[PDB]
């Protein structure tokens, strides 16, 4: 089953796309301090979300 | 002023439907389109296999009246 693995990672890739906008890091978003998230969300990301939804 | 991300008003909804169109063709006519098709091509089979007979038969009558 080659080819649909390929698909979902393209549509994975958009998700790190995402993780690198938000934190910076491809995979190893640490981002999360015990006492909330710190370093927050900027402007523009949740229609992005929106879109990928 | 402050200048967070919220959403403005709400956004609008995303699908968690099943799509599933069932198409379809009801297979029983599929059946009987497969079986209309394979016995024109047989009736084909009938008429050009006779016919080439005829003329192999002329072949036949080619070489006997050839050999002497």
């Amino acid at each position: 089953a080659m080819t649909p693995f390929f698909w979902m990672f393209e549509e994975r890739e958009k998700m790190f796309e995402f993780y690198e906008r938000v934190s910076g890091a491809r995979m190893h978003a640490a981002y999360v301090r015990p006492g909330g998230v710190h370093q927050d969300l900027p402007l523009g990301l949740m229609d992005d979300i929106y879109e990928f939804s | 002023v402050k200048q967070d991300m919220p959403p403005v008003g709400g956004y609008g909804p995303i699908d968690y439907k099943r799509n599933l169109p069932r198409r379809g063709l009801s297979g029983y006519s599929m059946f009987a389109v497969g079986i209309g098709a394979l016995l024109f091509g047989y009736w084909s089979m009938m008429r050009w296999n006779r016919e080439r007979r005829r003329l192999q038969i002329e072949d036949f009558e080619a070489r006997i009246a050839l050999m002497p």
